[PDB]
């Protein structure tokens, strides 16, 4: 009966927990990832010049 | 996953410049490597006849 009463904020909490957390990692990834581009990007543009 | 796949593609974007110029200078080099290996031959053979 009393356990039962507070499992409502457990799963609020979870909630913004969760979204927290997938908002961050969003963010990272999207970063990363823009970081990636130009990282690969001019090393391949660097590496022609040195193939030329 | 939306911006990983562009990111992706723009990488590959960047690899299509690259392996598509290699190529393209491959073909030069390839090309000049046959003649300075078989030149010898090509002279070799036109001096065995005044010999």
């Amino acid at each position: 009966y009393l356990h039962s009463l507070g499992k409502a904020r457990t799963a609020q909490v979870q909630k913004d927990a969760r979204i927290g957390e997938a908002e961050a990692k969003r963010d990272a990834g999207i970063r990363e990832a823009k970081a990636k581009q130009e990282k690969v990007s001019a090393q391949y543009l660097s590496e022609i010049e040195m193939a030329k | 996953l939306d911006v990983k796949f562009m990111a992706d593609t723009k990488i590959a974007d960047s690899k299509r410049a690259f392996e598509l110029q290699k190529s393209a200078f491959s073909e030069e080099v390839n090309i000049k490597t046959a003649e300075a290996q078989l030149a010898y031959e090509l002279q070799g053979a036109r001096e065995q006849q005044k010999i």
